[PDB]
RNA sequence: CACCUCGAUGUCGGCUCGUCGCAUCCUGGGGCUGAAGAAGGUCCCAAGGGUUGGGCUGUUCGCCCAUUAAAGCGGCACGCGAGCUGGGUUCAGAACGUCGUGAGACAGUUCGGUCUCUAUCCGCCACGGGCGCAGGAGGCUUGAGGGGGGCUCUUCCUAGUACGAGAGGACCGGAAGGGACGCACCUCUGGUUUCCCAGCUGUCCCUCCAGGGGCAUAAGCUGGGUAGCCAUGUGCGGAAGGGAUAACCGCUGAAAGCAUCUAAGCGGGAAGCCCGCCCCAAGAUGAGGCCUCCCACGGCGUCAAGCCGGUAAGGACCCGGGAAGACCACCCGGUGGAUGGGCCGGGGGUGUAAGCGCCGCGAGGCGUUGAGCCGACCGGUCCCAAUCGUCCGAGGUCUUGACC
RNA sequence: UGCGAAUGCCGGCAUGAGUAACGAUAAAGAGGGUGAGAAUCCCUCUCGCCGUAAGCCCAAGGGUUCCUACGCAAUGGUCGU
RNA sequence: ACCGUGAGGGAAAGGUGAAAAGAACCCCGGGAGGGGAGUGAAAUAGAGCCUGAAACCGUGGGCUUACAAGCAGUCACGGCC
C-alpha cells in the first residue's frame, strides 16, 4: 500500500494536451526504512520512514543505529505506511507512476479562535435593520426547559485549523525522479514546507 | 532543502521565449489556437493590451477591444502553448501600470491618451533595420 | 454570473431591448446563469410591433457575461454585458439575426444556430 | 490570523507609528545610546540601519532620501561625515540591542539599549 | 447591578481551589560573569554587564 | 378542568441555530392494478440524505409567478427575546365608524410610541495545569470507543430495439456532463492589501529656488498593488466493496397423503443496519504495544513502604523566532548556529527618481532611464542578536508460576 | 425576661474577583536633572491636537482655590519627589 | 457634621495606668513600622491602648483526598495520629 513522506513545495500550473493543469509540487525526498514491525512482535505491519535528513548530531542517544541505514537519522522519522513492505531498502518518489491517483495527508493552515462563521459557515446576524451587536454570533443554541441543555457535539467558536487533514484521489500529473520531486494536481493541505504523506489511493486499495 | 522557489522555478520547461517585447498601453495581435467544433483553426486577437501580471511563469496579460458594438477581454498566460505567435501592431505610451480607465472612455478619446511611444516605436524599427543587415553579410 | 433579478441586453431582432432574468433553468436550486445556460426573464423594455412585447415570459440564452468566463486552456474572456438571445421551447432562437459577438461556449453546450448567426465568435 | 507578516503595530495608528519611528531615530542618532522598551527596540534597528545605508551611499539622491525621515539638516550631516564612514567596510549590522534586567516600576515594561554599533 | 448574577456565594473551598493556578514563580537568575552577584540572564547584569557591548558601566 | 407558577414561568410572527418523530414530500426497495409500453393509481418496507427563488400581507396560513427529484406533516414552554429583531398584540397621544346625556368604551380601524454593557453553577465549543498509568527517559504506534459523511438530476449508448394499430416508448447494463452541499487549497480568475509605488488639492513648515515633511481618519483624496487572509476561483468527497436484514420473491417441506416460503432448515432482497472511507481517541484507572536510551548510588528507614542529597539518560528554565497561537500549548533555532534583524541577489509592485543638459516666453516637453523607490515572497551572507549559565531529574514493593 | 427567619433594624465581614473598570482614539518619543524611590515632577529637543478655541477680556457664582517655603498619611481613578 | 432652594431633616462618636512612669539611647527604614533597651504588678495595659465573643483572613501541625456523584449527615466496622 506504497506511502511515502515529503514537503509541500509550491504551487503553478502545467499545460498538457493544450490544457491548463493545476498542481502542487511536492518533494517527496528518498525514505529509508528505519523500523518494519510486523505481526510478530506488533501485530500489523508497517514501515517507519524517516525524512529529511540534517540533524549534526541533535540526535541524542535515542538514536537507532540498530537498523543500519540510520545515515544519521532524520529530523522526522514519525509515521509508518501501514500494510507496505517496500522495494527492501529506500522508498523514493518511484513507487509512482503518472496517472496514479494519491491521497495526501497534510496539516491544515491554523486560524487559531476562529468564530462560528468561517468554523462553521453559519449565517450570523443582519448587518441592519434590527441589527444589535449580533453580526457574526450563532443565534440560538437551544430550546427551552426541555432537554434544558446543548447538544453534545454543538457547533460553536473555537480553535480551528491545524489539523490532520486528508484530501483523497488525486491525480499525479507527473513524477521528476532526478530531483525526487512529485506533481499532485490541486489540494493538499497546509502550508508550504509543510511536511505531508502520500499515499495509494482508497478508491481502489 | 533551502531550493524552495528554484525547484517550483524548475517545473518550469514550458517556458517561452519566442515571443516579443510588449508594455501595457501598445495594441497587439494575438494569435491563439482554438478548437472551434472538433476541427481546429488559429484565430486572432487584437487589440490594447490593458494590463501584465508578472509572476515569473504564468504571468498573464489582458487584451481589449470593441468587436462589433461590443468591448472584449481577454485574458492569456504570457507562456501559453495555444499563443503560436504574436505580433505588435503599435506602440503606445501608457503613463501608468493598469489601464483599466479605458473602460469608461472608450471613443478617440482613448487616442490623445495612449499616443504612440515614438521612442519605442523608433526602436524596433531601426532595430529590425540592424538585425536585417547584420543577419545576411 | 446572471441571476433572477438581473437585467440583460437582446443581442437578437426578436424585438426586444432588455430583459430581465426571472430564474436560472438548471437544477432545482442553481444560483447563477453564464453562457450557454438557459433562463426565464420578463420583457422589461422593448420595440413597438416586434413579435416580443413588454411584459412577456420569455427563455433565453445568455450570450456574454461582464463577469469572466474561464477556459481549460488557462484563458479568460470578459464582455462589456450580459446579453441573451430570446429563444422557443424548443430552443430555437425566436428571431432572425443576432448582433454582436457571442462566447464560443455556446457551441460547446449545443446552440449551433447562433453561433453561426454571430458576427463573431470570441 | 494574520499569518506571514512583518512589522509591530505598537498600539498606534499608521502617521503615529511612523511619525515615532522617526523620532527614535533622530535621538539615537544624537546620542548613539538609547533605553526603550525591548520590542520598540527590534523594531528601530531596521528602521536606522537603513537611513545609515543609505548614508554610506553618500550621494546626495540619498541625503534627500534621509532628509524624509530626520528633517534635520545637521544630524544628517553628522551621520554623512561621523557616523557613516565608521561602517565603509562594515555591511548590516550597524547597530545593537541589549537588553536590561531592570523593569520600568509601576508599569513593568522591560527595557532594553540600543547603541550604534562598534 | 443587572443581568447575569452568581446564584450562590462561592464556597470558600471552591474559591481558594480556583486560586490553585496563582501561585509565582521565582525569576530565574544566573551568577554573573564578571561581579559575584545574581542577575537574570540575556540581561545586561547591572554591575558591568557585558565586554563587546557596552556594559552600562557601574565603572 | 383550575393542579405548580400572580414577593413575575416576557405574549404572535420573522431571523438565527438546530434536533427529534414518521402518520414518507422526493430519492432506494417492494406487492396489487381496471399494470401493453411510457406514465399513474393504491397499499407495504424505509427517517440516510434532501426537501428552491420570488409577488401580496405583521402575519402563521394561504393565493399567485418561475422552477424542481421533491416544494412533506408534526414535536421540542404553538423549540429558540440573560441569542437578535419588534412589523402584530398589549399602557400613556391622536383620529374614524359605532355605542353612551356624559366621563368614556369597542377580539373594530388608523398614525405614533424606552427590548436591560459583566455568566456564579450546570450544559456546550475550545485550550491548558496537576496527579495517576508502581524504575526513569526519547521516539514510533494499536484502536476499545466516539464523531464526520450519507442528496440528486439531465443527456448519450444500449435502442428508436422489447411493447403498441399509432402516438409514444422500458427494463438491464454502460458513458459523459450538471445543481446544491462538504473539506482543503492559492497555480489561475477575482477581492482586500493602514503606508509597497505614483499622481493631486489647500495650508503650514525645513531653506529663497529646486526638492521635501506634517495635517486635511482613527489612510487627506485618487490610480494601482506583492505576501498573507480569501470566493466569484481550484482540486477532491457522497462511493466501490464485504456482511447481515425490511417489505417482499423463492428453494426444500411437514403438521394436514394433496398443498403451503415456515412450523426444522436454506437462498435472494433496500438511498436504510454492521463494517469499509475520513477525523478523534490508552484518564480504554481495563491507563495497551513496539524500538531505542540510562542505570541498579551515598547516608540514613535496624524490619513494612520509605527520608535526603547529589547524579545518569533526558527535561525544563532563559533567549531568537514561527502560515503555531487569546494566555498556555505546539513547532523550529540557540555560535559545533542561517533563528529573527541588517546587508546582498532574485521575485513583485509602482512605471522612466533626483541631479544635469537640450527645446519652449511659459505651463511644460525630450534625454540620461524601465529609471528611482521598494512590507511580508525565494535564497545567500555570522555584520547585529540567540553570551555566560541555573535548576529538575532513576537506582526499581511484594506474591506467584516458568527459566540459566 | 429567652430570636434564626419579619425583601426586619444598626453594625462588622464575606461572595462575585484579582473579575468589570480606571471617564472621550488630540499621541507620543528620547536626553538631562532632582530624589530613598520617577512612564507620571523639572528642563531640552522631536512629534501630535485646539485656534469664532480647547486662545484672551468682562458678569454671575465660588470664597484662598492666588504667590512662596517646607511636605506626601490621606484626597489624585496608576505613580508621584 | 451631613442632606435639602426652603420650611425642614438629622447621625455617628465614651473607657491606657494606681500613677505618664506615654518608652532616653542603639539597630533596620525616607518615613510608617518594628527589633533591643527602659517604665510598670501587668506592655497580646503602648496610646488605632480595660475585657476582647462571632462572622471573616492567615501561619503551623495531625488525619484525610486526584475512577467517583452529593441536604453533606448518620450507623457500623476497619486504618493512621
Ligand atoms: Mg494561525
Ligand atoms: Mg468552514
Ligand atoms: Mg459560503
Ligand atoms: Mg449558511
Ligand atoms: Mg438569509
Ligand atoms: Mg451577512
Ligand atoms: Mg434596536
Ligand atoms: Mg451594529
Ligand atoms: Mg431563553
Ligand atoms: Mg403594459
Ligand atoms: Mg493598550
Ligand atoms: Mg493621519
Ligand atoms: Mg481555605
Ligand atoms: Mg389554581
Ligand atoms: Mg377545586
Ligand atoms: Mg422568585
Ligand atoms: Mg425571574
Ligand atoms: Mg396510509
Ligand atoms: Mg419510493
Ligand atoms: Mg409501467
Ligand atoms: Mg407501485
Ligand atoms: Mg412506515
Ligand atoms: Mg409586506
Ligand atoms: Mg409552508
Ligand atoms: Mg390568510
Ligand atoms: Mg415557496
Ligand atoms: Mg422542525
Ligand atoms: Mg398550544
Ligand atoms: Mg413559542
Ligand atoms: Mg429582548
Ligand atoms: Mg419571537
Ligand atoms: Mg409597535
Ligand atoms: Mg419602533
Ligand atoms: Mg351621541
Ligand atoms: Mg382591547
Ligand atoms: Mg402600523
Ligand atoms: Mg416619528
Ligand atoms: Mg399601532
Ligand atoms: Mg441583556
Ligand atoms: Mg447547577
Ligand atoms: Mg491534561
Ligand atoms: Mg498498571
Ligand atoms: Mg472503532
Ligand atoms: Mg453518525
Ligand atoms: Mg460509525
Ligand atoms: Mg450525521
Ligand atoms: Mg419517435
Ligand atoms: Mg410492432
Ligand atoms: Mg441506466
Ligand atoms: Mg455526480
Ligand atoms: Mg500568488
Ligand atoms: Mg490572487
Ligand atoms: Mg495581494
Ligand atoms: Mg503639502
Ligand atoms: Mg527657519
Ligand atoms: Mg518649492
Ligand atoms: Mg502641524
Ligand atoms: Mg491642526
Ligand atoms: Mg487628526
Ligand atoms: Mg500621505
Ligand atoms: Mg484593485
Ligand atoms: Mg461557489
Ligand atoms: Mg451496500
Ligand atoms: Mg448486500
Ligand atoms: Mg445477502
Ligand atoms: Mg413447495
Ligand atoms: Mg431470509
Ligand atoms: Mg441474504
Ligand atoms: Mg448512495
Ligand atoms: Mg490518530
Ligand atoms: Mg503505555
Ligand atoms: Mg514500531
Ligand atoms: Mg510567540
Ligand atoms: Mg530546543
Ligand atoms: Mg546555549
Ligand atoms: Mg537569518
Ligand atoms: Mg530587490
Ligand atoms: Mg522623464
Ligand atoms: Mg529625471
Ligand atoms: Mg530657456
Ligand atoms: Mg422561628
Ligand atoms: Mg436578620
Ligand atoms: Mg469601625
Ligand atoms: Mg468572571
Ligand atoms: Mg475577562
Ligand atoms: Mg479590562
Ligand atoms: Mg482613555
Ligand atoms: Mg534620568
Ligand atoms: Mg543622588
Ligand atoms: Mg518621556
Ligand atoms: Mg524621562
Ligand atoms: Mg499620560
Ligand atoms: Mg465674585
Ligand atoms: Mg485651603
Ligand atoms: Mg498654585
Ligand atoms: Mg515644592
Ligand atoms: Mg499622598
Ligand atoms: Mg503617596
Ligand atoms: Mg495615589
Ligand atoms: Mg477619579
Ligand atoms: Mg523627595
Ligand atoms: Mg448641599
Ligand atoms: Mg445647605
Ligand atoms: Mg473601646
Ligand atoms: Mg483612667
Ligand atoms: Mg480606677
Ligand atoms: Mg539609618
Ligand atoms: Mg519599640
Ligand atoms: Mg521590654
Ligand atoms: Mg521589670
Ligand atoms: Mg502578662
Ligand atoms: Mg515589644
Ligand atoms: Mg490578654
Ligand atoms: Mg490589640
Ligand atoms: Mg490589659
Ligand atoms: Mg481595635
Ligand atoms: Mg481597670
Ligand atoms: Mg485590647
Ligand atoms: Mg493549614
Ligand atoms: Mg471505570
Ligand atoms: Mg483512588
Ligand atoms: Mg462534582
Ligand atoms: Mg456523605
Ligand atoms: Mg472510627
Amino acid at each position: 500500500m506504497k506511502g511515502i513522506l515529503g514537503v509541500k513545495v509550491g504551487m503553478t500550473r502545467i499545460f498538457r494536451d493544450d490544457r491548463a493543469v493545476p498542481v502542487t509540487v511536492i518533494l517527496a525526498g528518498p525514505c529509508p526504512v528505519v523500523q518494519r514491525r510486523t505481526p510478530e512482535k506488533d501485530g500489523y505491519t508497517a514501515v517507519q520512514l524517516g525524512f529529511l535528513p540534517q540533524n549534526p548530531k541533535r540526535v541524542n542517544r535515542p538514536l537507532k543505529g540498530h537498523f543500519a541505514k540510520a545515515g544519521v537519522e532524520p529530523v522526522r522519522i514519525l509515521r509508518e505506511i501501514r500494510d507496505f513492505n517496500p522495494e527492501g531498502d529506500t522508498v523514493t518518489v518511484e513507487i509512482f507512476k503518472p496517472g496514479e491517483r494519491v491521497d495526501v495527508t497534510g496539516t491544515s493552515k491554523g486560524r487559531g479562535f476562529a468564530g462560528v462563521m468561517k468554523r462553521w459557515n453559519f449565517a450570523g446576524g443582519p448587518d441592519s435593520h434590527g441589527a444589535h451587536k449580533i453580526h457574526r454570533h450563532p443565534g440560538s443554541i437551544g430550546n427551552r426547559k426541555t432537554p434544558g441543555r446543548v447538544y453534545k457535539g454543538k457547533k460553536m467558536a473555537g480553535h480551528y485549523g491545524a489539523e490532520r487533514v486528508t484530501v483523497m484521489n488525486l491525480e499525479v500529473v507527473d513524477v521528476i525522479p532526478e530531483e525526487n520531486l512529485l506533481l499532485v494536481k490541486g489540494a493538499v493541505p497546509g502550508p508550504n514546507g509543510g511536511l505531508v504523506i502520500v499515499r495509494e489511493t482508497k478508491k481502489a486499495a | 532543502m533551502n531550493r524552495g522557489a528554484l525547484i517550483k522555478l524548475v517545473e518550469s520547461r514550458y517556458v517561452r521565449t519566442d515571443l516579443p517585447e510588449f508594455r501595457p498601453g501598445d495594441t497587439v495581435r494575438v494569435s491563439y489556437k482554438v478548437k472551434e467544433g472538433n476541427r481546429t483553426r488559429i484565430q486572432d486577437f487584437e487589440g490594447i493590451v490593458i494590463r501584465i501580471r508578472r509572476n515569473g511563469f504564468n504571468t498573464t496579460f489582458t487584451v481589449r477591444k470593441v468587436s462589433y458594438g461590443v468591448g472584449v477581454e481577454r485574458i492569456f498566460p504570457l507562456h501559453s502553448p495555444l499563443i503560436q505567435k504574436i505580433d505588435i501592431v503599435q506602440r503606445g505610451r501608457a503613463r501608468r501600470a493598469k489601464l483599466y480607465f479605458i473602460r469608461n472612455l472608450s471613443d478617440r478619446e482613448i487616442r490623445r491618451k495612449l499616443r504612440a511611444d515614438r521612442k519605442r516605436i523608433d526602436q524596433d524599427r531601426a532595430a529590425e533595420r540592424a538585425a536585417k543587415e547584420e543577419a545576411q553579410k | 454570473m446572471i441571476q433572477p433579478q438581473t437585467y440583460l441586453e437582446v443581442a437578437d431582432n426578436t424585438g426586444a431591448r432588455k430583459i430581465m432574468c426571472i430564474r436560472v433553468l438548471k437544477g432545482s436550486n442553481a444560483k447563477y446563469a453564464t453562457v450557454g445556460d438557459v433562463i426565464v426573464a420578463s420583457v422589461k423594455e422593448a420595440i413597438p410591433r416586434g413579435a416580443v412585447k413588454e411584459g412577456d415570459v420569455v427563455k433565453a440564452v445568455v450570450v456574454r457575461t461582464k463577469k469572466e468566463i474561464k477556459r481549460p486552456d488557462g484563458s479568460a474572456i470578459r464582455f462589456d454585458d450580459n446579453a441573451a438571445v430570446i429563444i422557443n421551447n424548443q430552443l430555437e432562437p425566436r428571431g432572425t439575426r443576432v448582433f454582436g459577438p457571442v462566447a464560443r461556449e455556446l457551441r460547446e453546450k449545443g446552440f449551433m444556430k447562433i453561433v453561426s448567426l454571430a458576427p463573431e465568435v470570441l | 490570523m494574520r499569518h506571514l507578516k512583518s512589522g509591530r503595530k505598537l498600539n498606534r495608528h499608521s502617521s503615529h507609528r511612523l511619525a515615532l519611528y522617526r523620532n527614535q531615530a533622530k535621538s539615537l542618532l544624537t546620542h548613539g545610546r538609547i533605553t526603550t522598551t525591548v520590542p520598540k527596540a527590534k523594531e528601530l534597528r531596521g528602521f536606522v540601519d537603513h537611513l545609515i545605508h543609505l548614508a554610506k551611499r553618500g550621494d546626495l539622491h540619498a541625503r534627500r532620501l534621509v532628509l524624509r525621515d530626520l528633517q534635520d539638516v545637521k544630524l544628517v550631516r553628522k551621520l554623512f561625515d561621523e557616523i557613516a564612514p565608521r561602517y565603509r567596510d562594515r555591511q548590516g549590522g550597524y547597530t545593537r540591542v541589549l537588553k536590561l534586567a531592570e523593569r520600568r516600576r509601576g508599569d513593568g515594561a522591560p527595557l532594553a539599549l540600543v547603541e550604534l554599533v562598534e | 447591578a443587572k443581568h447575569p448574577v452568581p446564584k450562590k456565594k462561592t464556597s470558600k473551598a471552591r474559591r481558594d481551589a480556583r486560586r490553585s493556578h496563582h501561585a509565582l514563580t521565582p525569576p530565574t537568575l544566573v551568577p554573573c560573569p564578571e561581579c559575584k552577584a545574581m542577575k537574570p540572564p540575556h540581561t545586561v547584569c547591572p554591575e558591568c554587564g557585558y565586554y563587546a557591548g557596552r556594559k552600562v558601566l557601574e565603572v
